[PDB]
């Protein structure tokens, strides 16, 4: 659910989202790393976890619209930075 | 199973001339022929080919023909005239992956175990490498059918050889991009390959044409990679990825700053080497 | 004596220990070329500045 | 279990596995299962389930070889303790980034000074790297300075990305040829 | 290649010169002396040839042979490229020390002599601009290709 | 040079009326060369040399100590040059006007900043020019 900007949740949020105490979520996430459903790292003193990879799920005809529009302005970025190269190095090779 | 394929430019050319020889049919014909080669060291090699007589009618397009006597005797001649050479599989002219190529491969696998196919180009326009090859894998799995079999692309490149490199470099004699210096990389993959990434961004834009309107099978196994690409989209510019980037610019440019400093002194020593040959001949010669 | 490297604290005696081989090869082995090339331009005076 | 850690031990668990007739003992099928898998609950929660079967069965004499000579037993009580106090420290280095000193000693059920003597003789053994503290209790695992590996691992992620965008491209163009060919 | 065809040795007996040159297109390529030692030109002749070239084929051996896909959108052994930026520069110091040597023995013996004499050992001057091209294109390519992936990839 | 070299001796120092000990000794000499109108304004550059000199040396210095060292005779504008030192941008850090100390932050990694490339890019492009000028001026024969 979280974006790729942070995806860095805390242990207190799991204590809210799973109503389980603080002294068991570390035992929980070490199981989750062992099975292979998630790939991330665990801090203990700043009480946060750096999740990096999550298991791919399925999605309906609405999340493709998210992959529609997030893909679409990545087209012009490949266009824009290349347009310098065919203009600035044009005489270097015709 | 197979690392990669190696294609010579002869067999690359030895389909085009046959595509000319059947070009007088006008209406429709795909060139399908027998591919010969000798795979060694887990690397697929392709050496020689011909083409077998092959026709196709559009209504009930499951009816193919391979004149196997033409396949028997001419390979028997080719096994005679080159016993190093053998069968390696087959090919077809491959514009758009026609439908009969699901059992053509199964028709003639009783000769080659890994009967590989090769898709070539007759009208060249791309930014990639216009030779494609697949492999035969089968599955009783996933979701689709009890009997399921789909082709998978093993990577492809055009191998050279000391005999034929004499030939092709004599046969080009055309516009060339030799003298690889600071500029060949700028145009082989900095002008070009950035636009090469266009037609792959735009290729997955073409599958995206089914949001509510396109073809009826939806996703299942296409979006696990697309979910990963936005997940494996690289790191943002906040960390020492900012700082260690300025670090190496502050190291790579110092070598350029030394090397350009040398360039000025060398040509200055050349300048005196022309002032030794200017003044010391006008009094001598006149 | 540089047999060990670190730092010593005076208030409570805290030894912050750190290590890195920083870099030596890239710069000073490229720095001495500059003073070699300075002597080459000095030797250009003995065939150009005197001569033409 | 009792052997020191090695690559030879890392497939020794596989050489003893794949045995149809070893798994007839329901206990010892789980014993090697514990050390192929994830974290092991302290030491006390295991000995209440496994420090009692060493009498039972028809199998007691190599366990009597554990039990009988008590100085051989003391070498084998503690080395069995040594492998399981180590089994945490492998994967806590692997899956954590920065843990407190108090938290680790609680998962070992022993003194915080006794925890420091454990991490001392493993990193002068340099088989688990760690940079501990004795003022904030803040230790961390696999934390070098990293001058060059940032952009190096970044360049790795490009090539993994660019190999994947080529995977889908020649997989779409065949998928349009199985619906609208002719 | 030089395709041939026979001429009659009966007209060699006649001393009569065949083939009746009616166009300035034959005597363009000169024969080798070694082929002239053999039967040319007493029993056969040479033929000028060329090649039938067409977009049917010429476009599709050029735009099919020397092509690549990723060799340039990728980086190059990032901890070792900067390491290779010392593997050249280190001996480039002492190679410049030879360039801090060889100019100093000028205003001396007539540098046409400084061509024949220096054929046992390597000169600085040509070798000293050799690495400058190498130490440039290895850097300018690798610096530019890294600074596009910052823009394109997020 | 000796009257004029003694002038820049005062500039590399941080003293204030050392400027006045020159401008009475050689105030007549500067009007012979016709340059006095530029000489008279160096007191802006003496005090910005000094405030860079003191802020880099001392980290947490009282503002009622810097004036006695610069012989400013007044702490009440010793805050104020530091205000124009930050307005011009000589030193960065803050002033505890309630207490009286001027603290300065310690410098950080200037190596991993973009600015040494700006020391390069001026000179990368310059050194390629002189290699080009060595080409353009060579082949007259």
């Amino acid at each position: 659910t979280r974006p790729a900007n942070h995806r860095q949740l805390t242990f207190e949020e799991i204590a809210k989202s799973a109503k389980i105490t603080v002294n068991e979520v570390e035992l929980l996430v070490m199981k989750a790393l062992s099975v292979g459903l998630v790939k991330g790292s665990i801090d203990e003193v700043d009480k946060r976890v750096h999740m990096t990879w999550v298991q791919p799920r399925v999605l309906d005809l609405q999340q493709i619209k998210g992959m529609k529009d997030r893909l679409e302005f990545w087209c012009t970025d490949v266009k824009s930075m290349e347009m310098l190269v065919e203009h600035q190095a044009h005489d270097i090779l015709t | 199973a197979v690392q990669k394929v190696v294609v010579h430019p002869l067999v690359l050319l030895s389909v085009v001339d046959h595509f000319n020889r059947i070009g007088k049919v006008g209406n429709q014909k795909r060139v399908v022929g027998v591919l010969l080669g000798s795979w060694q060291k887990k690397v697929l090699d392709v050496s020689n080919s011909f083409a077998v007589p092959f026709d196709e009618d559009d209504k009930d397009d499951s009816v193919w023909f391979l004149d196997h006597d033409y396949l028997e005797n001419m390979y028997g001649m080719f096994k005679k005239v080159n016993a190093r050479e053998r069968i390696v599989g087959w090919y077809h002219t491959g514009p758009k992956l026609h439908k009969n190529d699901i059992a053509i491969n199964e028709l003639m696998k009783r000769y080659c175990p890994n009967s590989v196919l090769v898709i070539i180009d007759v009208k060249p326009k791309d930014l990639g490498l216009p030779t494609e090859a697949y492999i035969s894998v089968e599955e009783v799995h996933d979701d689709g059918t009890p009997t399921s079999k789909t082709f998978e692309h093993v990577t492809s490149e055009i191998g050279a050889e000391e005999a034929e490199e004499v030939g092709v470099e004599h046969l080009l004699r055309d516009i060339k991009d030799t003298t690889v210096g600071t500029l060949s990389q700028r145009i082989t993959n900095q002008v070009h390959g950035l636009k090469g990434l266009n037609s792959k961004l735009l290729d997955i834009r073409s599958y995206l044409e089914k949001v509510a309107t396109g073809k009826l099978p939806i996703n299942h196994q296409i979006i696990y990679q697309l979910q990963d690409v936005f997940n494996l989209l690289p790191d943002v510019s906040l960390q020492e990825f900012v700082k260690a980037f300025y670090l190496k610019t502050n190291d790579q440019m110092v070598v350029v700053y030394l090397a350009s400093l040398i360039r000025s002194v060398v040509a200055l020593h050349n300048l005196i080497n022309n002032k030794i040959a200017n003044r010391d001949a006008e009094k001598k010669e006149g | 004596d540089k047999k060990f490297h670190g730092i010593l604290d005076q208030g409570e005696g805290v030894l912050i220990i750190f290590d890195e081989p920083p870099v030596d090869k890239t710069y000073e082995a490229a720095l001495e070329t500059i003073q070699n090339m300075s002597k080459v331009v000095d030797s250009l005076y003995n065939k150009a500045k005197k001569l033409t | 279990i009792l052997a020191p850690f090695d690559n030879e031990q890392s497939d020794l668990v596989h050489r003893i596995s794949g045995d149809k007739k070893l798994e007839e003992i329901p206990k010892y099928k789980d014993l090697l299962k514990l050390f192929t898998t994830m974290e092991l609950m302290r030491w006390s929660t295991l000995v209440e389930d496994y420090g009692m079967e060493l009498r039972k069965g028809s199998l007691e004499s190599p366990a009597t070889d554990v039990f009988g000579s008590t100085e051989e037993g003391e070498k084998r009580w503690k080395d069995l303790k040594n492998r399981v106090v180590e089994h945490n420290i492998r994967i806590m280095a692997k899956y954590y980034t920065r843990i407190t000193m108090k938290r680790m000693a609680q998962l070992l059920d022993l003194s915080v000074d006794e925890s420091e003597a454990f991490l001392s003789n493993l990193v002068v053994n340099k088989t688990i790297f760690a940079k501990v503290d004795r003022l904030a209790g803040i230790i961390n695992f696999q934390r070098p300075k990293d001058p060059n590996n940032l952009l190096n691992d970044w360049s790795q992620k490009l090539n993994s990305l660019m190999s994947l965008v080529n995977k889908t491209t020649h997989l779409i163009a065949k998928e349009e040829m199985i619906h609208n060919l002719q | 290649i030089d395709a041939f065809r026979l001429i009659n040795a009966n007209m060699m007996v006649l001393g009569h010169e065949p083939r009746q040159t009616t166009s300035n297109l034959g005597h363009l390529n000169k024969p080798s002396i070694q082929a002239l030692i053999h039967g040319l030109n007493r029993h056969y002749y040479s033929i000028t040839i060329n090649y039938r070239k067409n977009e049917l084929e010429q476009k599709m051996l050029l735009n099919l042979h020397k092509k690549s896909w990723m060799e340039g959108l990728t980086l190059q052994d990032y901890s070792e490229h900067c390491k290779h930026n010392e593997s050249v520069v280190k001996e480039m110091l002492e190679l410049a020390k030879n360039y801090n040597k060889a100019v100093e023995e000028e205003d001396k013996m007539t540098p046409e002599q400084l061509a024949i004499k220096n054929v046992g050992k390597q000169d600085p001057k040509r070798h000293l601009e050799e690495h400058v091209d190498v130490l440039m294109t290895s850097n300018i390519v690798q610096c530019l290709a890294a600074m596009l992936d910052t823009v394109v990839f997020k | 040079l000796m009257p004029y070299f003694l002038l820049t001796q005062a500039v590399r120092t941080g003293n204030l009326a050392k400027f006045n000990q020159v401008l009475d000794q050689f105030g007549e000499k500067f009007q012979a060369d016709g340059t006095y109108t530029l000489i008279i304004r160096l007191r802006h550059n003496v005090i910005k040399t000094g405030v860079r000199m003191i802020s880099l040396s001392y980290s947490r210095i009282s503002l009622a100590d810097i004036a006695q060292k610069l012989q400013l005779d007044s702490p009440e504008d010793a805050e104020f040059i530091v205000a124009k030192a930050i307005r011009d941008g000589v030193i960065e850090a803050s002033i505890n006007h309630e207490k009286g100390y001027v603290q300065s932050k310690e410098m950080i990694d200037i190596y991993s900043t973009r600015e040494p490339q700006l020391a390069f890019h001026q000179r990368i492009s310059f050194c390629l020019d002189i290699h080009n000028m060595s080409v353009k001026a060579m082949r007259f024969p």
